[PDB]
């Protein structure tokens, strides 16, 4: 029909009752444009659409609307790595075209088949702190907690650039016997960062083991919501269809977040916590739920996404919930960051409560586990301790305190000081964690089992 | 005296790194995050009666 | 954790006392400090 | 029937309504997605419909099926696995080839395929029955029967006809019931509306041990047989942890898990655990899993089954007490059940309350935890039962004053606490005292005095040296270690040694095995033999280095003690701690003088 | 065309408004007051009047203008005074007898008085030309590149007609474009919305900058053209004298302000300032003022130019991008923009987030960021030019944990601390090395090292140097300085000369505040080598206090360092520095011996 | 409590009533009139909660004529721990003085665990025998 | 009235107590306005806020809030007495005020002190201890001081 009126991110439509929720129309402007949107809200006689693509310029008998008849699905293709994209289910980057094999709706259940068999292969980053203290999987999602002050797109590029020269060793290892894909979708972040991520990922290897989906900040809000979802169907197909573990690196999440809060604001909803939507516990869940093994039990969607805090608070609504859905929490800390610490990451909250899941003991050790929550114990009586040395001094503490405290020391400076495209194996990096142990005596280590270290010290 | 400012000192640069240290954030912290959550209860309501 | 309401008032009066009493803490170490060495010097001869 | 009128989000008006009950459950469009009736405005029934909607046409077919949104209860809830809105999960996977739930799939609510056998009751030909007797039971398992069929409750008569022993399936009947002519035919199933409670003969006192099997729980504040608790935390609680341990230790005879909205991999843990695993009374074949039974739904997966989860497990809970069972359920998150009101709030446009949560919230979760509790069967042979709810829930980021968090401890009458300082140490799940607290501890101890322990004479001294403790660690904080007085000393070493060797369930070889409440009791022994002797030996003058050094193998002992399995002597007594009380003995002698 | 529904406070309702899109310009009444259309409900349009509807009737005219609410971009718009949504202040002032407009009072936003002369391209008629080539040219500076006429972005088409050399006004047309008969007439300015981010070749990472001419910018973190800033506020005492001292001693080649939403003591500062002041490079005709373009607002002004007013800016700075020039957009403030969002929403009654800023917020930062930043501009030939955004953003809640600041922060990727108690005491910049930072470094100091500095190697000792400091200057206030080594006493030595000379520099002395960016990397080049040498030469056998004596006549020099001039034979390298080093050679071998 | 005022007035009882808990009372007030026109005030418990609270004390006191009375003891639960919330706040201000319960003492394990520093009761010289 | 009344009558109250003392004034009588408390009398006006349908934008306390409790304080004061006889007649309004947002710089406490010209404190923590009233002399003020002062060192004083 024609357009009605036009209140914000909201479109006005007069028309009849025919189409169906979410069904496709096309907005032709008097410029002759077409501009997507989908229905968002129906009723008889009339429609309320989110438009995609702009949000003004939208007029009344001289504007005109053409129904689709295809409610929104993904054109998903398997022979997409390499290919230019752009987040709107089509590359306007006029990069290599997309193809369909299948479209795979984005609704959060197309034929949607998750682990009944819980992860058990461990995949490493090549980093230490990541690896040892929490451990990666077939199916791990882990949030990485970035700041304003924290350059979130130079460690979200260095996990994800030195997890694809670890991951073949792994596969001669017999840790996989499957392709691995890297999916990278970059939804409405600067031009600055988007240039650079490209950058990143043809000096370690090339563009030609990862997608691209581009989307820019000037695109709208409504646009940077259905770019995760495009990255959803990418990932999904190539595990379900051709049996490869699929990587994905979200970024940002933060910014897809702001993005719901805007339809709540210039919409009539009444928003939850802290002007975060009430129905902001669905729209985030739908990019988690879509992990773990896929049907086939060789084929996997992994997730790591990138949250960047604004405030740097852990009551913010955003770092929490992410974190309860979420099987780890990887914390990155400003102060080891000023420091000279590269990567600066503080493991002192860093905890997966799926911790058994996050490891493995059939392509790395069994020890893993163990030693891990024994260095983890010890760095956080190690913190406890140097808050004492400032206020008391060094005249009351004890003679224990003082191993904590120098533990605490050696454990930053050479276990998570690594080079820029110096990779550790998970073995390796147990002799090193050994070498942190080994200063404490026999009576101080009293936790842990007495067969495990009298066997490894 | 002498031996007695001696003892007198330590507790005294213990105290300034005290208040520094653990006070001072504590106060903060506690301040601003229910400054954050009062103001909530109070927008939420005017946007019910708006409805 | 700690009361939604009014914990302003008993919180604003905390913190002025806080880095009030450091400043006034710091004056008194100066003090402490400015006699010391002094007092090392003489005890010595 | 109906014919949609508008869909407006998850939200659908339909008109052409002139009636429906109450949270109706309907079969809406072509796809037949769930829906319940919440309102009705004028002609037009608003109708939500919470299975994920991108592609309803207005105009599409509104089916009513004429009752509520209800469970069924019969044979087959054992072993098999099913969502918040009663379908079974497996039979999805076979026929969908989509292992979880796609948009748009209708599947019965139990599984008519898997034939039982029947044997009858105490109750033949010519006899009256009533609801919640025993008509007759089912094998399910190896050791027991679990589904004792039951009359349903508002039904009534004299049989007809008894079936007799054999096997049959579940949609045959099996029962024929005199009142008015043929009141009905009665299959193996039975229907209830789940926002209706059970009706019980009578509650009874809660007073009887609830043996969790983990030393945390059974040192600091045990639950009760007939309990509520609540229990908060954020990730890296161990809450994943403690059920899993739950249902393994459990001595009640039903374990019902609720996966309010998970990770799902949570779920794909659990259920290959129990199999995996062996159970503490024994288990022939998936021994744990014999009695469990999964309510596991994620995190998008249906709003409705999220929202369900907590009342179709509860009436599962109720049914089993009716039979003579004692439940332990366990509940995972109730926050997350939060959540999908937060939502369903927004999305009709009724007001909420603070946080955007509505207000309604608070009737809703005290509903849930009074049909809990212990009591006497309906039903003529009469047993004792019991539902015992362990409810977990979330801060909203250190904030304990958060509706969800405020209005579950306003109903309960257990609180377990987490703290986040000591699960960054590893001693998840972590509680105190300053946290937490039992109203059940004090009748609970008179029990266990009873059974064997000392338990309530070292529960008290157990509590002041926590107390304590946090106290005297501020004056370690902020003055230094200089303050202290030598006893005080005393009370911060056997402090940090408690956190440990409880609350910490992490591993170091193996996750740590069943400790009983004998375990749980001799762990006192040594720890408050340790202090009393100690400081009365810094009092008659001593050193802190001769004692603290002296204790050294006694404490990597206790530490390392829960790794091993129960029974090194016995579970009573272990010889391994006996040993000890020795150590202690002749090292405060040699301090003395 | 629509006749006046409502009047409710300055918002202003229409109906028979058909064909009217969502940012049309309209024209309210008779009087002709600027509007533009926010929302559309139904036949009704929902205006935002910026200026007073008093005597507004309803009944009165509406007037569509028949495109949306666009900004000129042409020949004319340096050394003028504007409105947030562009009208010359100026041409007011002339008129009016009033400095700023009052209500009633709209004009063109590019005078039409003025001529200016036209030269044609390259192109001639029969030519097919593109989108962005230039047609043209026009000349009117010496000082700086002119105004170059580029074709209409998104245009296409064959030139029917091309206007000869000569003089013509920016009114008068002086293309006329054949694509589908005749496309319409150009004329020598080009409308653009401010809403839509004008087109270039491609956009691409910064990697270049350029003169700043002040010593900290470059020193402590450079600054670089195609950036993202942040810089905070002060309200006037402070504010107020880094922008004036960026916008003089800055040769970039042209330079936009932006004042949002100021005092208004700050706009009347920098108009009056700016064409009594002196290049830093030579040429009068108002020197700096000649490459300076203001946009200058006042909290006073209407609320939608408040809001417009960096928009506005952004296509200003973005169009010049496109001749091929640096441009410093310089900002002040973001938390005043914001403040309008705010107003403007509880006008309309829109629900916003946090703090009671709307939602807009988070993304039309984002949007507002990405406008500005490094671009192969857009002509036949192809240049580079470059935009730079340095906004300040203030307290906006008497912190700068408000969103306003704690969003921006996060996009940008440079921060420079200023310091209250030195610039209260007026040392103007004096940027902390403690709070600040720059994800520009790596980049940028390797293309210094290509281009002749040893850059990479000054810039990070330096910042070093000075942490190093805070913590050796503890262990002098606690245990002594009597007992440190001579080493430790160096490194404080050499971090107060690194403090005195970059960071306390007077931007109140052009002999003290104006260098060259190889000048200032020739005053630092000297303060290392010392560094080193004083270090080498106290192990070998020195002291402090002999030290101190031997080194003299170059520890004199460098002291002295800001005090010189910018050339001493060239700009690039001073004679002076170059022989300073063999001196201290020299001075080495006789203080260590 | 129209119970409570037959037998006080009619046959001079001396009544003693016990309403607990006053919590669950309140909590209903927030959950009714999100329908009505009617609509809740100060964060989003009725701003007319005080008119409901009136309507219990209303048949509370010392009764004409010297027939009997009715003493009435209700139980309030502060649910966030804080006074300053609304279900301490409105009841105090009709009510003459208040106990106020002792958080602390109740770790220690103490019973009855009250605190008399926030607890003070103004007409107490007056009112004794 | 009790707080169990009609809250129509809550309201009225204060007028009727006004209108008695101003009659009184005009009289040529000096009389004594005792309120007690003004707070509870805001509540009311409060309570019906909420049951008409009307919209708070105070914390749930009414915007019409200000102008009524500000118009009714301003009929308090000494003034001649109305009509040709010629007296004179006062009326000293001594007000209690208290909490009602919970905080204390909730807008009932925010309005009172700005049309009030005395505050003589009172603090809850000393009062406890037995001190009542225990008067907080920083937020404590008085107007009146000089002419009062004035008017006391003649009456024999040295007060000030």
């Amino acid at each position: 029909n024609t357009v009605s009126g036009v209140n914000g991110p909201l479109v006005i439509l007069e028309k009849v009752k025919f189409p169906r929720y979410n069904e496709i129309v096309n907005l032709t402007l008097p410029d002759g444009t077409v501009r997507q949107g989908q229905v968002l809200e129906i009723r008889g006689d009339r429609a309320i659409v989110q438009v995609f693509e702009g949000t003004s310029g939208i007029d009344v008998k001289k504007t005109t609307v053409e129904f689709t008849g295809e409610s929104l699905r993904i054109p998903v293709s398997e022979d997409m790595l390499g290919r230019i994209f752009d987040g709107s289910g089509r590359p306007i980057d006029n990069g290599p075209k997309v193809f369909a094999e299948d479209y795979l709706d984005i609704n959060g259940s197309p034929i949607n088949p998750y682990a009944r068999i819980y992860p058990e292969e461990m995949i490493s980053t090549g980093v230490s702190a990541i690896d040892t203290m929490n451990s990666i999987a077939r199916g791990q999602k882990i949030p990485i907690f970035s700041a304003s002050g924290l350059p979130h797109n130079e460690i979200a590029a260095q996990i994800c650039r030195q997890a694809g020269l670890v991951r073949p060793t792994k596969d001669v290892h017999d840790g996989h016997e499957e392709n691995f894909s890297i999916v990278f979708a970059a939804m409405g972040v600067n031009l600055e960062t988007a240039r650079f991520f490209k950058q990143d990922f043809e000096e370690n290897g090339s563009l030609e083991r990862t997608s691209l989906f581009l989307n820019l900040a000037n695109d709208p809000t409504i646009e940077r919501i259905i770019t995760p979802r495009l990255a959803l169907t990418t990932a999904e197909y190539l595990a379900y269809q051709t049996e490869r573990h699929v990587l994905t690196i979200l970024t940002d999440m933060s910014s897809y977040a702001d993005a719901l809060r805007e339809v709540s604001a210039a919409r009539e909803e009444v928003p939850g916590r802290r002007g975060y939507p009430g129905y902001m516990y669905t729209d985030l869940s739908t990019i988690y739920e879509r992990a773990g093994r896929v049907e086939g039990r060789n084929g996997s969607i992994t997730q790591i996404p990138i949250l960047t805090m604004p405030n740097d608070d852990i009551t913010h609504p955003i770092p929490d919930l992410t974190g309860y859905i979420t099987e780890g929490q990887i914390f990155v800390d400003r102060q080891l960051h000023n420091k000279g610490i590269y990567p600066p990451i503080n493991v002192l909250p860093s905890l997966s409560r799926l911790m058994k899941s996050a490891i493995g003991e059939g392509m790395t050790r069994k020890d893993h586990g163990d030693v891990s929550n024994q260095l983890y114990a010890k760095y956080a009586i190690g913190k406890d301790a140097a808050a004492m040395k400032a206020v008391v001094g060094e005249e009351a503490l004890s003679i224990e305190d003082k191993l904590s405290l120098e533990f605490l020391e050696k454990f930053e400076k050479t276990f998570i000081t690594q080079g820029a495209y110096e990779d550790r194996t998970v073995f390796e990096s147990l002799d090193q964690a050994w070498s942190l142990l080994r200063i404490y005596p026999k009576e101080m280590l009293n936790r842990i089992s007495p067969k495990i270290l009298d066997e490894f010290y | 005296a002498f031996i007695i400012l001696d003892e007198v000192i330590k507790v005294t640069n213990r105290r300034v790194n005290a208040i520094e240290h653990v006070i001072i954030p504590r106060t903060e912290n506690t301040i601003a995050y229910i400054n954050s959550e009062l103001d909530e209860l109070d927008r939420e309501e005017f946007y019910r009666l708006k409805k | 954790v700690f009361p939604t309401r009014m914990t302003l008032g008993l919180m604003k009066t905390k913190l002025k006392g806080a880095n009030q009493g450091y400043s006034l803490l710091k004056r008194k170490s100066e003090a402490l400090t400015k006699r010391f060495r002094d007092i090392t010097k003489r005890i010595d001869d | 029937y109906g014919a949609i009128y508008s869909v407006s989000g998850p939200v659908v008006i339909a008109e052409n309504m002139i009636g429906c009950a109450m949270y109706e459950l309907v079969k809406v469009g072509h796809d037949n997605l769930v829906g319940e009736v919440i309102r009705i405005d004028g002609d037009k029934a608003t109708i939500q419909v919470y299975e994920e909607t991108a592609g309803l046409t207005v105009g599409d077919p509104v089916l009513r099926t004429g009752k509520p949104l209800s469970v069924e209860l019969g044979p087959g809830l054992m072993e098999t696995i099913y969502d918040g809105i009663q379908r079974p999960l497996k039979a999805i996977k076979e026929e969908s080839q989509s292992i979880y739930i796609p948009r748009g799939i209708d599947t019965p609510a139990l599984d008519r395929t898997i034939k039982w056998q029947f044997t009858p009751g105490k109750f033949q030909v010519g006899d009256h029955i009533s609801g919640g007797d025993i008509y007759g039971s089912v094998f399910e398992n190896s050791l027991i029967s679990s589904h004792k069929i039951l009359l349903p409750p508002r039904s009534r008569g004299t049989i007809t006809w008894i079936a007799p022993a054999g096997e049959y399936t579940l949609d045959e009947k099996i029962l024929e019931v005199e009142f008015d002519g043929k009141k009905s035919d009665f299959t193996l199933y039975h229907t209830w509306p789940v926002r209706v409670p059970r009706p019980v003969t009578e509650k009874l006192s809660a007073d009887y041990p609830l043996l969790t099997g983990q030393r945390v729980l059974d040192a600091l504040f045990p639950c009760v047989q007939g309990g509520t608790t609540c229990i908060p935390g954020a990730f890296g609680c161990g809450k994943t942890v403690i059920s899993q341990s739950l249902s393994k230790y459990s001595n009640s005879d039903a374990i019902i898990y609720v996966g309010c909205g998970e990770r799902g991999n949570e779920m794909a843990e659990v259920l290959m655990e129990f199999p995996e695993l062996y159970t503490e009374m024994s288990g022939t074949k998936e021994p744990i899993m014999k009695r469990t039974t999964l309510v596991a739904n994620t995190s998008n997966m249906p709003v409705a089954a999220r929202e369900a989860s907590i009342y179709t497990g509860i009436t599962l809970a109720e049914y089993f007490r009716d039979q003579g069972k004692n439940v332990s359920m366990i509940a995972d998150s109730s926050s997350r059940w939060a959540e999908a009101l937060r939502e369903i709030s927004g999305r009709l446009g009724e007001m909420p309350a603070d946080q955007g949560f509505p207000a309604y919230l608070g009737a809703k979760l005290a509903s849930f935890y009074e049909r809990a509790g212990k009591a006497v069967a309906l039903g003529s042979p009469d047993r004792t039962g019991s539902v015992s709810i362990v409810a977990a829930v979330s801060p909203a980021g250190g904030d304990f004053s958060d509706p969800v968090t405020t209005a579950t401890l306003g109903i309960t009458q257990v609180f377990w606490g987490l703290d986040k300082k000591l699960a960054q140490r590893k001693h998840f799940p972590s509680i105190n005292t300053s946290v937490s607290y039992s109203k059940y501890t004090n009748v609970l101890n008179k029990f266990y005095d009873s059974n064997y322990p000392e338990f309530p004479v070292l529960r008290d001294r157990m509590k002041e040296i926590l107390s304590n403790a946090e106290e005297l660690e501020q004056v370690v904080q902020l003055v230094g270690k200089s303050a202290l007085s030598d006893s005080d000393k005393i009370t911060l070493d056997v402090a940090t040694l408690i956190k440990e060797d409880f609350l910490q369930q992490n591993g170091y070889s193996t996750y740590d095995a069943f400790c009983p409440i004998w375990k749980t009791f001799d762990m006192m022994r040594a720890f408050i033999s340790y202090h009393d002797e100690a400081q009365k030996a810094v009092a008659n003058g001593a050193n802190w280095s001769k004692l603290a050094d002296s204790t050294g193998d006694v404490k990597h002992a206790v530490s390392s003690s829960k790794f091993f399995e129960p029974s090194r002597g016995e579970k009573e007594v272990h010889g391994e701690f006996e040993k000890l009380l020795s150590t202690m003995q002749e090292r405060f002698a040699e301090s003395t003088d």
